[PDB]
C-alpha cells in the first residue's frame, strides 16, 4: 500500500517472520485446546512414594474411567511443567508484542500523519513532470506551472514543519530496542525451558484418598510436536533477533538524523540542494534503503537553483 | 469477452464439473470423519433370548475394525471420492483446452475483438440498407482489419485440431469412467465378510461387517454416475457436431439466399470453425459480418468516400 | 446485478425461498451426518418376532458389549429405518438445486444470456440519456450528448431487428416456469405423503441372531422430531414456492406476452408514433413494467421516428 | 449502501439488535445441535410414579448397560423435556429472521425499492448540485445552468411520478405494525415459557420392558445457560419493542403524507416553495430524521421562483 | 475509515483494546463450549462431610460412567461458582458495550450526518489549493470554487455552531466507559478468587449415586484463570487510557476553540474563535493533525475573504 | 495481479503444483491431528520377547481402557517411524520453503522496485497511441509530448537498469535453490517413503505399568499415507522437471545479451541498440509471457523513432 514504501527488507522479513510464527501459534493453540492431555496409569509398586516399576496378564489397577480421568487432569494440572502447557500462548503473546512493535509506528495519529504527509507528497513529485524535466537536464502548461510551483512550495512548507522535531526517528529506533530486548528475553527464557517439555512425566499428586495410588506415570501425546514447534520458534526467534540486530546497527552505523546530497548534487545539475536533518533525514534514508531513484527525483526540489530555474520558466 | 465463445455444451458441461466437484468433497468430508466399519466376530460363543458374550475388549473390536477395513473393504468403497476429485479436476483443466495455450487466445481475441468492432460499426447496417464522412474512413480502417485478420487466421487450422483433441480426450476419458465406475459399483454394500487372520490376537479369524457409509456412498455413486453419464452425452453430441458437418468450411449461401451480394468469398479452416462457433452463439453475428468479407462492398465504400470527399 | 431489473417481485420472492431451503438443506445435512444416530435396544422376550412387553425395581441385562449394541444400531438404521428420514436433507438440496437452475438457466444460456444483456444494457443507458428527459419534458444540445443520443437511437433500432423476429426467452422463461410449477407438485405429493414416516420410535427386525443374540429391537431415532418440523418447514416453504410459481404462471396465461402495446405512453405523450412491439421484445419490456413501468416509459421515447425527426433537425441545427 | 440516509435512529438501532439475536440465536443453535444432552438416572426407590428421594457410602448399582442410559436420555429428552428448551435458539431464530425480513421487504419490493432508488438518486443529485449553494446564497457556468435545469426537469417528473401514492408509506406502516403485533407475541410466550427450562426434570416414560425402571430424574446441563439466554433474549426483545413502539407514534403523532416547507420557505429566499404529500412527503420526513440539511436544500429545486432565477441566468449567460 | 481523523491515539488505542478483549472472549467461549467440564470423585471416607482417609489398589466406587456424568453435571451446576462458568459471556458482554460506547458516535444519524459533513468539507478544504497560498501571504475556475467553497464552510459553520449534540455525545460515551471500567475492575477483582481447580461439592444426589460429598478438579480453571488475570490487565489499560480521556474533557474548556496562536502566526489576525460541536471538532482534528485546522483556519477570516474578492476582480 | 506478466509458463505452473502441494500438505496435517493415532493389541504367547503366534474364544487381556491408551501412545511415540508421524508437517515446509523462493523476486525491495517501474513502463508504453503510430510508420500537441516523456524515462530507466544485475542473479539463485530443494525432497521421501507402514510391531517395555512388552499396532491412516506421499512425490518429480527446464533455459542462452537483431530486421527501424544484464533479462522474460510487448517497447528505444518524434513534433 502506501506505508509499502517506508519498509525496507529487514522490515518485511521480521513481517513475514511474524505472521509465520503467529501461524504456529494459532496451531499450536489448536492442538493444546483439543488434543493436549496426559495418559496417566498409576505405578503399583511403589517405594517411598516413589514409582518403583520393577503368558503375560496384564496388571489390574481396579480403577474406573473417572479415576483415570481425575489422575489425568490433577497430574496435568500439576506436575506437567507450565512450559510444555503454555507455550503456544506465550509465543500468540510474543508474537503480538512483536506486531504492535512493528505497526505502531503505522498507528501513532502524530507519526501516522507524518508518514501520510511523507508518502503523499512523494507520490505527487514522483507524478510531477517537472521531475522529469529537471532530471533530463521546455514548453510550460499554466495548470502544469501552478501545480510545480504549489508542489515546490508544499515541499518548502513541510521541510520547515517536519525537519524541527524526531519524533518518528526516535519512534522507530525505540520500536526496534524494544524489539532487540524482547527476543533477547524470548531467546533466554524459551532456550532455558525447552527441556522440561518432555514426553514421560513422573506425578506425585497425593490423591490416595480418592483413587488409592499415591504415584503416576505419565505420557504426555503432544510432548515430541511441541518440541518440535518449540525448536521451530526459537529457529524463527533467532532469526528474527539477527535482523533485529542488523537494524539496530544500521542505526548506529551513521546518523541517520543528518543526510547529506553530495552523491546526487555531484550526479545532477543542482549542486546547492543542503545536507538535511532529523525527522526529514531518517525519512528519505528509508526510501533511500528501499529505492534510491525517489530521492534522484525528489531533490530537484529542495534545490533553489531548480527553484532559479522554475522562476525564469514560468516567466517565458 | 470470453464467454461468447462458449456453446450451451462448454457451460453445461463446466456447471456439471462443479456439480462432480461438490460430489467429491461430500464425499471426501464423510470418508474423513463418517467412514467407519462395525464388525462383529462369527460363530461366537415367550422365549426368553440371551445375548452372545464375545468377550472382547474395545481395543481388540477396533483392532478388528481396522483389519478389516484395510484387508477386506474394496479399495473403490474407500477411494471413490479421491477418484471422483482426481478425475473431475483433470476434466476442469482440459475444459479449457483450447482456451488456454497463447496462440490459440491470441486469435480467439482477434477474432472477438474484430466481429464486436463491425457489430458496432454502422456501416453494416448502411450496407443492408443498401443491398435491401469520419465513419466511412472508420469503416474502411475495418475493413482493411479484417483483410488482415483474413491473411492471419484463416490459412490456419491449429484451433480446430485443439478442439478435437479436446473432445476426443474428454469422450475417451467419459468412457473410461462409465466403464471402471460400472464395474466396481457392486463392491460399495453395506455387508462385508472379513476373514482376516488375527486370531493370535482377538480369538477369532472370520468377522461380518457393515460399512456404515456404504447406503450413502452407494447414492452418491450412482449420482456420479448419472453426471458421467450426462456429460459424455454432452461431449457425443460436440463430438456428432463436430464430424457430421464439415467445419472446415463456411458458407454464406444462406446469407445469399436474401442478400443480394455474391461476391463473398468462403472463409476455410479456422476462420469457418470459428465463425461456426459465432453461429452456434448466434447467427446474427455471423450473418451481419458477412458484407464484411467480400471486396466489391469494399470498392463500393471507395466509390462512396471519392464522391462524399 | 444488473438484471434486478429484469426479476420481478416472484423472482425476488422465489429466489429468496429457494435460499431459506438450501439453508434448511444444509443444517439437516450436518445434522444428518454428524448426530444421525438409531439408540437400538433388544426385546428381551418377544412372541413370533415380536415384543412381548411382558423387591425394587433392577435394570434388564442384556449380556451386549458396546460393539454389538453399535452393529446392532448400524444394521437397523441401514435396513427398518425409513428412506425418506434418512435422505430427507439430500433430497431438499436437490431440489432446491433444481429450482435455483430452472431460475437462474435463462439466465446463463448463451443465446437468451446476450439478448437478455444487450436488452439490460440499451434499456439502462436509455433511462439515463438527457434525450428522454427532453422529450418527455416536451435549441442547443451538447455535442457528445447528440452523438450518443443519436448512437442509441440506431442501436435500439437494431436491437429492434435482432430480437423482435424471435420469441427464445419467452419460451424460455415459460418452459422454466412449467417445470418448476411440476416440481413443486411432484415434491407437495411424495413428501407429503412420505413425512409421517419419520418416527421417533421404530420397531427393527432384521436377523442377526447369530451375531447377536436376539432378532428384534425396538430402536429410537433421535432426529426424528426436529427432522419432522424440518420437513414441516420445508413443506411450508414449497407451498409458498408452488403458490409463486401458479402466479406467474396465471400472469402469463391470461395477457399475451408476445405483444404490447404501448397506447398509453402514446396518449400521455406527444409522440403517437411509437410501433405496438412483440415477440420477446414485447416479453422483456412486460417484464420490466413488472419492474418499474417509468424504466419502459422513458424506453419508448426511441421507438418513435418522430423523435427521430425532431432529433435530426437539432443535430443538423447543431451542426 | 446508498440506502443509509434513510435509515433512522431507529431503523439503525433494531438492525443492531437484530445482529445480536441473529448471533445469540447461531450460539443457541450450536449448542442446541452439538453439547445438548440430558444425563438421566434412575429413581431406584419408586413411590407412585414419583422418586421417593431416600459403614462407607457405596455407589447403587442400577444394572444398566450404557446403551440403556443412552436410550433412557434420548427417551426422556424427546418425551419429557419441554419443546420450549430443545427449540428455543431456533425459534429465536425464526423470530429474528422475521424481523429482518420485515425491515429489508421495504428494500426487496421492486415497486418500493424503484421509488426509493429513484428517490435517492434525485435526492443526492441535488445535494450535490452546485446551484442550490448559490440558492442557499441569494457566476454560474453553461454547463451549470444546462444541468441544473435538467435537475430541475428531472425533479418535476419524479414528483410527478412518486406524489400520486403513498406505496411507500403504507408498506412501511406495514412492517412497523407487524414488528409491533410480533413483539407482542414474542413476548407473551417467551415470557410464559421462560420457566419451563430447568435443571432437574423428572421424566416417566414408561420403558420399563426395556430398562426395567419407570420414573428418572434428568439433568439438562445446558438449560441454566439458556435460561440466561432466555432472559437476555426477552431483554433485546424489549428493547426491539420499546423502539419499534416509538417509530408507531411517530408515524402516528402526524400526517407523514402531509410535508410541509414552512420553515424552510420562511427561512430560505424562497417562499413559493409548495407543500408535497403522500410518498414524497414520507421520504422526506425519513430525510429529515436523518439530517435537516438534505430537505433543505432539496426545497429550492421545488420551488417555482428558484426555476425563474436560473431561467433568468440562462438567458443572460444565452 | 473516513472518520480516522477523528480518531485520537485514544481512540485508536482502545478500539485495539477491545479488540483483544474480544478475542480472549471468544477464545474463552468456544474453551467452555468445548471442554468446560469438571472431573468428580466421591469421598468415600465421609467425616463430618469431608475427606479424612481413614501394594496399593484402587478404591473401588461402584459408579456406573452414567451416574459419574451425572454427578459432573450436577456439581458444575450447584457447587461451581457463577464467574468461573460465564467469565466468557462477560467478558463478551462488556467489550460489546465498549465497542457500543466508542462506535455509538458514528452510528446516531444526527452525530453521524454532522461528522461526515464535517469531514467532507474538510478534506475537500485540505484538496483545495487556495489555502497554502493564502498561509504564504489564481484562475478564474479556481478563484470561482474557493469562493463557492468558502460559502460551503461558513454555512456550515452556521450549522454547526448553534448545537452541541456532538461534544455532548462524546462526554456521556467517556463517562458510560470509565464507569464502567469501575464496574468491571470491582467485581472481576472480587470474584477472580473464585476460579479455583479444586472444589468441593455437596448437592445432596445420595438418593441417586450413593454418596453425598464429591472433591472435584476443575480442567479449564488456571487458564481461566490467567485469561482472567490477561483480561483485568486490559480493562487496567483501558480504565487509563479513558482517565486521561476525561482528563483531556476536563483541564480545558473544548466548547471554545482559540485560534490565537494561529491568527498570531499567519498574516490574518482576524480569525474569530469558534464554540460548540466545531470547537470540539476543531480540538479533535488538533489532536490527529495540527496542519488540517491549520490550513481550514483561512476560510473562517473575512480578511482572506477580502484577499479572495479583489484576486478575482484583478483576474476579471 | 500486476506482475503476472513477469511470470512464464513454468512459473505459474510452479506455482499451481505448489498451491496443490499446500492443499495436500493441510489434508494431511488435517488428518494427522485429528484421526492419526495407533491401536496396538499385546501378543499375549511370547518368546524371546517376540510374538509366538502360537467354537473359538475372544482373548482376554485384562487390561483397562487407559492402559490400552498408554499402550497406544507409547508405541506410537517410540515405535512409529518419523516420517509417519511427521510426513504432513513435512510436506508443508517443503511447500513454504517453495513458495518463499518463488515470491522471494517480488519480495526483496531492490528487485520489486525494479520490477514495479518496469512494468508500468511496460504497461505505459503498450498503451502509448505514438507506438501505434510508429507500427503504422500528425498528432497531438499534448500526446507528442507524452511521447517525448516516455522516451526520456527509457532512457533513464536504461541508465537505471544497466548497470546492475541483480534481478537476474536473483531468479538464477531461486531456480537453483528450487532444483536443489526438490532433488533433496525427492531423495529423503523416496528413501523413506516404505517406512509408512499398516502393521508395526512395538517393543517399548511397559510391563511394569501394563504387563506386556511387544505389542502389535495398526496405524488407521498409514495406507492413506503412502498414497498422500506417492502422489506428492510425483508432483515434486513434476515440480523438478518443469524447475530443471528452467534451470535449462538459463544455460542454452545468455540471458544478459539480448539482442534486438530478429526485431530490427522486421521492423523499418533497423539501428535498435542490444540491451544488457537486467534489462535484457526482463524483456526475455517479456518474450517468454507474450513478444508483442517487447516489440512495442522496441519502437521507444531506437534513435531514428527519436529523431521522426522530433521532427513530428516540430511540425506539431
Ligand atoms: C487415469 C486413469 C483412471 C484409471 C481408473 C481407476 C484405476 C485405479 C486403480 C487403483 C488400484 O487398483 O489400486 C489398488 C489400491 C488398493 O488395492 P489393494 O490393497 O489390492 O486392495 C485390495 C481390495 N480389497 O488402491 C489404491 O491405492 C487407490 C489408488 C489411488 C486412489 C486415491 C488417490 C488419492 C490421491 C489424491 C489425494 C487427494 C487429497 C486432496
Ligand atoms: C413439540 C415437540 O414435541 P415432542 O418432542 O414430540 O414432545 C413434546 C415435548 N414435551 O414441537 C413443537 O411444538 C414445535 C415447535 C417448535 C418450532 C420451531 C421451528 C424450528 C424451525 C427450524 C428452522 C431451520 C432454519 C435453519
Ligand atoms: C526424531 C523423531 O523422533 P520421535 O518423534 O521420538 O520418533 C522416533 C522415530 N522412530 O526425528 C525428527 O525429529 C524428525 C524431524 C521432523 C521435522 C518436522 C518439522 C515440523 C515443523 C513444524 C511446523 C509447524 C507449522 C504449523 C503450521
Amino acid at each position: 500500500p502506501a506505508y509499502r514504501i517506508l519498509k525496507p527488507w529487514w522490515d518485511v522479513f521480521t513481517d513475514y517472520i511474524s505472521i509465520v510464527m503467529l501461524m504456529i501459534a494459532v496451531f499450536g493453540g489448536t492442538l493444546q485446546v483439543d488434543q493436549d492431555k496426559m495418559i496417566c496409569l498409576p505405578c503399583k509398586w511403589v517405594t517411598k512414594d516413589s514409582c518403583n516399576d520393577s503368558g503375560p496378564t496384564g496388571i489390574k489397577y481396579d480403577l474406573d474411567r473417572h479415576q483415570y480421568n481425575y489422575v489425568d487432569a490433577v497430574c496435568y494440572e500439576n506436575r506437567l511443567h507450565w512450559f510444555a502447557k503454555y507455550f503456544p500462548y506465550l509465543v500468540l503473546l510474543h508474537t503480538l508484542i512483536f506486531l504492535a512493535c512493528s505497526n505502531f509506528w503505522f498507528k501513532f495519529p502524530r507519526t501516522s500523519s507524518k508518514l501520510e504527509h511523507f508518502v503523499s507528497i512523494l507520490l505527487k513529485c514522483f507524478d510531477s513532470p517537472w521531475t522529469t524535466r529537471a532530471l533530463s537536464e521546455g514548453v510550460l502548461d499554466k495548470k502544469e506551472g501552478e501545480q510545480a510551483k504549489a508542489l515546490f512550495e508544499k515541499v518548502k512548507k513541510f521541510r520547515t514543519h517536519v525537519e524541527e522535531g524526531d519524533i518518528v526517528y526516535r519512534l522507530y529506533m525505540r520500536q526496534t530496542i524494544i524489539k532487540v530486548i524482547k527476543f533477547a528475553l524470548i531467546i533466554c527464557y524459551t532456550v532455558y525451558y525447552v527441556h522440561n517439555i518432555k514426553f514421560d512425566v513422573d506425578c506425585t499428586v497425593d490423591i490416595e484418598s480418592l483413587t488409592g495410588y499415591r504415584t503416576y506415570r505419565c505420557a504426555h501425546p503432544l510432548a515430541t510436536l511441541f518440541k518440535i514447534l518449540a525448536s521451530f520458534y526459537i529457529s524463527l526467534v533467532i532469526f528474527y533477533g539477527l535482523i533485529c540486530m542488523y537494524t539496530l546497527w544500521w542505526m548506529l552505523r551513521r546518523s541517520l538524523k543528518k543526510y547529506s546530497f553530495e552523491s546526487i548534487r555531484e550526479e545532477s545539475s543542482y549542486s546547492d540542494i543542503p545536507d538535511v536533518k532529523n525527522d526529514f533525514a531518517f525519512m528519505l534514508h528509508l526510501i533511500d534503503q528501499y529505492d534510491p531513484l525517489y530521492s534522484k527525483r525528489f531533490a530537484v526540489f529542495l534545490s533553489e537553483v531548480s527553484e532559479n530555474k522554475l522562476r525564469q520558466l514560468n516567466l517565458n | 469477452a470470453f464467454r461468447v465463445l462458449k456453446p450451451w455444451w462448454d457451460v453445461f458441461t463446466d456447471y456439471l464439473s462443479v456439480a462432480m466437484l461438490m460430489i467429491g468433497v461430500f464425499g471426501c468430508t464423510l470418508q474423513v470423519m463418517q467412514d467407519k466399519i462395525i464388525c462383529l466376530p462369527k460363530r461366537v460363543q415367550t422365549v426368553e433370548m440371551k445375548g452372545l458374550k464375545t468377550d472382547l475388549d474395545l481395543q481388540q473390536y477396533s483392532f478388528i475394525n481396522q483389519m478389516c477395513y484395510e484387508r477386506a473393504l474394496h479399495w473403490y468403497a474407500k477411494y471413490f471420492p479421491y477418484l471422483v476429485l482426481i478425475h473431475t479436476l483433470v476434466f476442469m483443466l482440459c475444459s479449457n483446452f483450447w482456451f488456454k495455450f497463447p496462440g490459440s487466445s491470441s486469435k480467439i481475441e482477434h477474432f472477438i475483438s474484430i466481429l464486436g468492432k463491425c457489430f458496432d460499426s454502422p456501416w453494416t447496417t448502411r450496407a443492408l440498407s443498401e443491398v435491401s464522412k469520419k465513419e466511412g474512413e472508420q469503416a474502411k480502417a475495418l475493413f482493411e482489419k479484417v483483410k488482415k485478420f483474413r491473411l492471419h487466421v484463416e490459412e490456419g487450422d491449429i484451433l480446430y485440431a485443439m478442439y478435437v483433441r479436446q473432445t476426443v480426450l474428454k469422450v475417451i476419458k467419459f468412457l473410461i469412467i462409465i466403464a471402471y465406475n460400472s464395474a466396481l459399483v457392486s463392491k460399495v454394500q453395506f455387508t462385508v465378510d472379513c476373514n482376516v487372520d488375527i486370531q493370535d490376537m482377538t480369538g477369532y479369524k472370520n468377522f461380518s461387517c457393515n460399512h456404515t457409509m456404504a447406503h450413502l456412498f452407494s447414492k452418491l455413486s450412482f449420482c456420479y454416475l448419472c453426471f458421467v453419464s450426462i456429460y459424455g452425452l454432452t461431449c457425443l453430441y460436440t463430438l456428432y457436431w463436430l464430424f457430421y458437418r464439415s467445419l472446415r468450411e463456411y458458407s454464406f449461401e444462406y446469407v445469399r439466399q436474401e442478400t443480394g451480394i455474391d461476391d463473398i468469398p468462403d472463409v476455410k479452416n479456422d476462420f469457418a470453425f470459428m465463425l461456426h462457433m459465432i453461429d452456434q452463439y448466434d447467427p446474427l453475428y455471423s450473418k451481419r459480418f458477412a458484407v464484411f468479407l467480400s471486396e466489391v462492398s469494399e470498392n463500393k465504400l471507395k466509390q462512396l468516400n471519392l464522391n462524399n470527399e
